[PDB]
RNA sequence: GAUAGCUGGUUGUCCGAGAAAGAAUUUUAGUUCAACCUUAAAAAUACCCCAAAAACCCUAAAUUCCAAUGUAUUUUUAAG
RNA sequence: GGGGUGACCUCGGAGUACAAAAAACCCUCCGAGUGAUUUUAAUCUAGACAAACCAGUCAAAAUAACCAUAACAUCACUUA
């Protein structure tokens, strides 16, 4: 009931009720990205280093909250982390808190979605680790260039 | 043949000086040093004189 | 389970050129 | 100190658990602390001597010592070194076994 | 060291050690290398890095500093954004 | 059970004539008397050590001492002006709530914590209140209206996931002493003073919505809560639809110290009365 | 024969294509004892060796023990020991041809593992031994402040009782 | 009187690790004023002619032929001045690595 | 009750273990560290140590590091 | 090898000190209190030498710029 010159009501006259800080502005964000209810989240606490691995599995083909080109780009690029049952799986082991581990998994998913959604991706590759593969491919095509019909 | 101690400042704009020994009978010193602020090879010119 | 699913996590590569090719 | 509130599920989220309603038939009773915790602490001496102290024991403390040695023998492969203060009602095991002894006393219902 | 003061009868502490030393709660004392600001043009980059690096004290010097400091400097301090808060404790010390 | 009580029957009466301390509780003092402990009495031969004139501690026999050869560097420079915050883990808070020391049905404050013996605040040691850490954020299942001075993002998120309210307020040393020990202050005979504002070093921390500052704009609180929820992957509960929403949303005035009381009131605990000022200058000074 | 790639036994090898009783040069006319199987090296452990060995024989060797079925997708049945094979067929067979090549993992090994072998693709990694640190001292004399970080279990603040 | 400055401590120039000692990476094998022991396999060379281990293993000491750098003029001149059957031999210190480079562990069976 | 790194003196019994000096110092009549030693406490390797190994013009007695073996000692922690 | 006079006081090399290390004398001899030149020679960090302490020494991996193959500045007994 007490009031002063520095009270919140006298400091910010735009918001005077006590319930303005407890509203749920669903209109601000209507996209509703990452529907966590549709994700399979598992925690494995390995102790003895002590760390809680978080594993986020979700069916990529059944993921309808992303566009079809985005899903195709995911299935093309991140096929190394896609289960044989089609379930894309992300894993985090950095922090000991499952909260931070799940946050890291969600951030990885956000980066993947953004990289597959932006069309300005130039697909830049490194050089220190790719020069060897390039030389090996050239030296193997130097032998593959034989032209003789068979089969 | 007495030497001289001169403090040379970078020419890449960032404040970074280093001291070096030089000959007294020589002209104003100007070298190419490494500036860790810009991480490049920057020209360093003789700015001040500290010790004889 | 699947009889082919045995993995024996300690995989031994007796190829003397393996690490040399892997740099 | 207020008595702990009754919860619908045990153990509580903080890992606390009250004793059993009846008393066990063991010839000894490890009375809870004034904060309703198990009186199993750890002690350090000379900077390198690590001991575990079980306090607030009422009854045949030799039976508790025997049970503690029978419980700690398979973990170390040998009988652990123990001291029994009978006039105080205190057991002192050589080593850090506080968590294991707490879990053991919880299973025993103390 | 004044073991018994004249006003309060308490034990005093020397201020030089608190001016040029830092005590971690685990008993370790942290200090700077002597000469890390003297004639930097005459020294090699490796020697300059060795001088700039912090260093610990051994058992005798640590006990000496504990004798010269009071109990106010051996307390647990919870500072806001303390860089040495991660070093205030000791882990995996199998003695 | 206590067979010693039955053994005491055959033993004679316990009196002041048969009383012995514990063996080893009293190390006997030894005096410089006899053939062994005499004859220089543990001091040695001539010099300064037998005559009791050896130099002070840091002295090394004229050599420049170790405690003076090391260069001065700022390690404790301004240590008596660094704000200290006693840490309180969510694990310890859950332990207190589960053991019944603090009640989640009421707004939890520093006074409630010190009453429940969860934290000990030494304001003379530059302590500035309690900070919240996240050491037990995984198993925190309590819905409380917590009031701390500093909080971490993980702790705030762990409290919001259960559906509580976190708020970081400021207390100058005098108000902190009063809030920690209110009864010793009520027995003092002084009116409740005003709560001083945080300095410029802490104003950006307490006027920020991400820190849930008590001086922050209440319009930005739901946005920050939604950001924390979408970052940590938990659904933000409808706090306004709770039966204890009044207790969850109860607040303190930035000039107020206690709940329900006001600056300028005198609590007469002998007669159970509250003397309130009526003077216009008194009221203006106490409400400024 | 695939020398590296057997997941269970280290001292054993895999069969990929065994065809005996070749009349002269016509390899297709000879009966294939083991149907052809594509190389399936794991993703982590790379650069396996695959060797074609050609043996010349005198008699018409007939065997029912070394025969493989027509699908032949069982890794337990596709386990070879060239030493024992040559010990069994040492009287007639004599090795005269050899051609070995290296092979690493590509995007078809997942297909070979899933469709043909009916398995999950095993992924390995080249881990390194942990770095050596001396016994931690009580008073590390003249050591840098980062001495205490070499023996840290995790870079997370742990508040014991607070 | 006339002879001054002859007082100087020994620089402790010697061999730290002997043959058979299990050393770690960075362990100084031997310090020297002049080139007495030459580095061989997995043994580095500091600018003060000191020898340190680059790998973790067992130290060995061998006698091996000496082929100098074609730029070191003094050594090349001595080489070309040697007779037709002469071969320079030196004492080399090696480190035979014991631990393997790494192992292949199964991280995920997807 | 000045101060003395200087001299002198320093009061019961018995038992256990038990030290001859490297470095600084207006320091060599003294102190402070190290190495020894005492009292407790944690551990595990401790001495003896055959091969093999330790430089180039000549170089003795012998050293360093090491298995086995014969013994039980040694290292850290806290007070000194 | 009493003090006084004379000489010395810090650092490095060789012998004493023959082969791991250390090792004194008002012991026998050399020297240093810097010059010349350009490759102007970084950050961070495992692990080690040496050492009472203070100080002194090396150094793998990783990082920014130059060959896309070196960077320890070099020489003056290089040690001072
Ligand atoms: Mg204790
Ligand atoms: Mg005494
Ligand atoms: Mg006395
Ligand atoms: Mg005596
Ligand atoms: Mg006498
Ligand atoms: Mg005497
Ligand atoms: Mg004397
Ligand atoms: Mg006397
Ligand atoms: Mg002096
Ligand atoms: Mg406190
Ligand atoms: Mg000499
Ligand atoms: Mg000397
Ligand atoms: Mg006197
Ligand atoms: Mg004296
Ligand atoms: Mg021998
Ligand atoms: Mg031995
Ligand atoms: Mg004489
Ligand atoms: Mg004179
Ligand atoms: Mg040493
Ligand atoms: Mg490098």
């Amino acid at each position: 009931e007490f009031q002063s010159i520095y009270s919140l009501d006298k400091l910010y006259p735009e918001s005077r009720g006590s319930d303005t800080a407890w509203r749920l502005p669903d209109d601000a964000k209507q996209a509703n990205d990452i529907p966590v209810d549709r994700l399979t989240i598992s925690y494995c606490r390995s102790s003895g280093k002590v760390n809680s691995k978080a594993e986020v599995r979700f069916h990529l083909a059944s993921a309808d909250w992303i566009a079809e080109p985005v899903r195709l780009k995911l299935a093309v690029k991140h096929k190394n982390r896609i289960n044989r049952s089609g379930e894309l799986i992300l894993t985090s082991e950095c922090s000991r808190y499952q909260f931070r581990n799940l946050a890291d998994c969600l951030q990885k998913l956000r980066d993947m979605i953004a990289e597959a959604s932006q069309p300005a991706k130039e697909p830049s590759r490194e050089d220190a680790e790719l020069r060897r593969s390039r030389i090996e491919n050239m030296n193997r095509e130097r032998l593959r260039k034989k032209r003789i019909s068979s089969a | 043949s007495k030497t001289i101690l001169v403090k040379m400042m970078s020419q890449a704009g960032t404040g970074f000086s280093f001291n070096t020994k030089r000959s007294r009978l020589r002209e104003k010193l100007t070298l190419l040093h490494y500036d860790p602020v810009v991480k490049k090879k920057v020209l360093f010119v003789e700015q001040k004189k500290i010790r004889s | 389970p699947v009889e082919n699913e045995a993995v024996a996590p300690e995989f031994t590569n007796r190829n003397p050129r393996n690490l040399e090719l892997l740099a | 100190i207020p008595r702990p509130p009754k919860h619908e599920h045990y153990p509580t989220p903080s890992g606390w658990q009250p004793p059993r309603d009846p008393a066990p038939s063991l010839p000894y009773f490890v009375r809870r602390s004034r904060m309703h915790n198990i009186p199993v602490y750890r002690d350090i001496t000379h900077g390198n001597r690590q001991m575990t102290v079980i306090r607030k024991v009422e009854g045949d403390i030799w039976a508790l010592q025997k049970d503690v040695e029978d419980f700690l023998s398979p973990l170390l492969g040998k009988t652990p070194v123990t001291q029994v203060n009978e006039v105080t009602g205190t057991l002192r095991v050589k080593g850090y076994f506080d968590q294991q002894l707490k879990a053991w006393l919880l299973e025993k219902g103390f | 060291v004044t073991y018994f003061s004249s006003r309060k009868g308490k034990r005093k502490t020397v201020k030089a050690v608190i001016y040029r030393f830092l005590r971690l709660h685990s008993g370790l004392w942290l200090r700077r290398k002597a000469g890390y600001k003297k004639k930097l043009w005459k020294k090699t980059a490796a020697r300059k890095r060795r001088l700039r690096e912090f260093v610990f004290c051994n058992k005798t010097q640590s006990k000496l500093l504990d004798k010269m400091t009071t109990s106010f400097w051996k307390r647990r301090n919870w500072y806001a954004d303390d860089p040495y808060q991660k070093y205030q404790d000791r882990t995996n010390l199998k003695v | 059970g206590p067979r010693a009580l039955d053994l005491l029957r055959a033993l004679p009466r316990v009196s002041l004539a048969n009383l012995k301390p514990n063996p080893g509780s009293r190390k006997p003092e030894r005096r410089p008397r006899g053939r062994r402990r005499g004859r220089k009495c543990g001091r040695g031969h001539k010099g300064e050590r037998q005559r009791g004139t050896r130099p002070r501690l840091g002295f090394e026999g004229g050599q420049t001492p170790f405690y003076l050869r090391i260069p001065k560097y700022g390690f404790n420079e301004g240590h008596s002006f660094r704000h200290q915050y006693q840490p309180l883990s969510l694990n310890r808070l859950q332990y207190l709530i589960d053991l019944g020391r603090v009640d989640p049905t009421q707004p939890i404050d520093l006074t409630q914590l010190v009453n429940g013996r969860g934290v000990t605040i030494q304001p003379s040691k530059r302590d500035y209140g309690v900070q919240l850490v996240e050491e037990g954020a995984d198993t925190f299942k309590a819905k409380v209206n917590i009031e701390v001075q500093m909080a971490s993002e993980l702790a705030i998120a762990a409290i919001e996931k259960n559906g509580g309210v976190v708020t970081t307020a400021f207390y100058d040393p005098r108000s902190l002493e009063i809030l920690c020990k209110p009864v010793p202050f009520f027995l003092r005979g002084q009116p409740i003073p005003k709560r001083m504002l945080p300095p410029e070093a802490l104003v950006p921390y307490y006027t920020d919505a991400k820190n849930r500052g008590y001086l922050a704009d209440p319009a930005r609180f739901p946005e920050a809560r939604l950001e924390l929820a979408r970052k940590y992957g938990y659904v933000l509960p409808d706090i306004t639809k709770d039966e204890l929403f009044k207790m969850l949303s109860t607040r303190k005035d930035p000039r107020q110290i206690f709940f329900g009381l006001a600056p300028g009131w005198v609590v007469n605990m002998a007669d159970k009365k509250i003397l309130k000022p009526t003077d216009e200058n008194l009221l203006k000074y106490y409400s400024s | 024969t695939n020398l590296d790639g057997h997941l269970l036994e280290p001292d054993a090898e895999y069969v990929h294509w065994l065809v005996t009783n070749i009349p002269g040069n016509r390899v297709t006319e000879g009966q294939e004892t083991c149907p052809y199987l594509p190389p399936f090296p794991a993703r982590g452990s790379g650069f396996h060796r695959f060797a074609f060995l050609l043996f010349k024989q005198d008699k018409r060797i007939d065997f029912s023990g070394d025969t493989r079925p027509s699908p032949c997708y069982q890794l337990a049945q596709r386990t070879f020991h060239t030493f024992d094979f040559y010990k069994k067929h040492q009287d007639a067979m004599t090795p005269a041809g050899l051609a070995f090549f290296q092979c690493r993992w590509d995007d078809s090994v997942t297909r070979v593992f899933h469709q043909l072998l009916d398995m999950r693709e095993p992924v390995f990694e080249f881990v390194r031994p942990p770095p050596y640190h001396p016994k931690q001292k009580r008073f590390p004399h003249r050591q840098p402040l980062r001495y205490l970080d070499r023996y840290r279990d995790s870079h997370e603040p742990t508040y014991g009782i607070y | 009187s006339k002879n001054l400055g002859g007082k100087s401590p020994g620089k402790r120039f010697g061999i730290k690790k002997m043959e058979g000692h299990y050393v770690h990476a960075g362990n100084i094998l031997a310090t020297q004023r002049h080139f007495r022991w030459h580095p061989g396999a997995h043994v580095g060379l500091g600018k003060n002619k000191c020898l340190y281990a680059l790998e973790e293993g067992v130290v060995r000491y061998t006698k091996e032929v000496y082929v100098p750098n074609p730029s070191n003029s003094e050594a090349v001149d001595l080489v070309t001045r040697l007779p037709q059957g002469a071969v320079l031999y030196k004492t080399f210190v090696h480190v035979v690595p014991a631990k393997p480079e790494g192992t292949f562990k199964l991280v995920a069976m997807l």
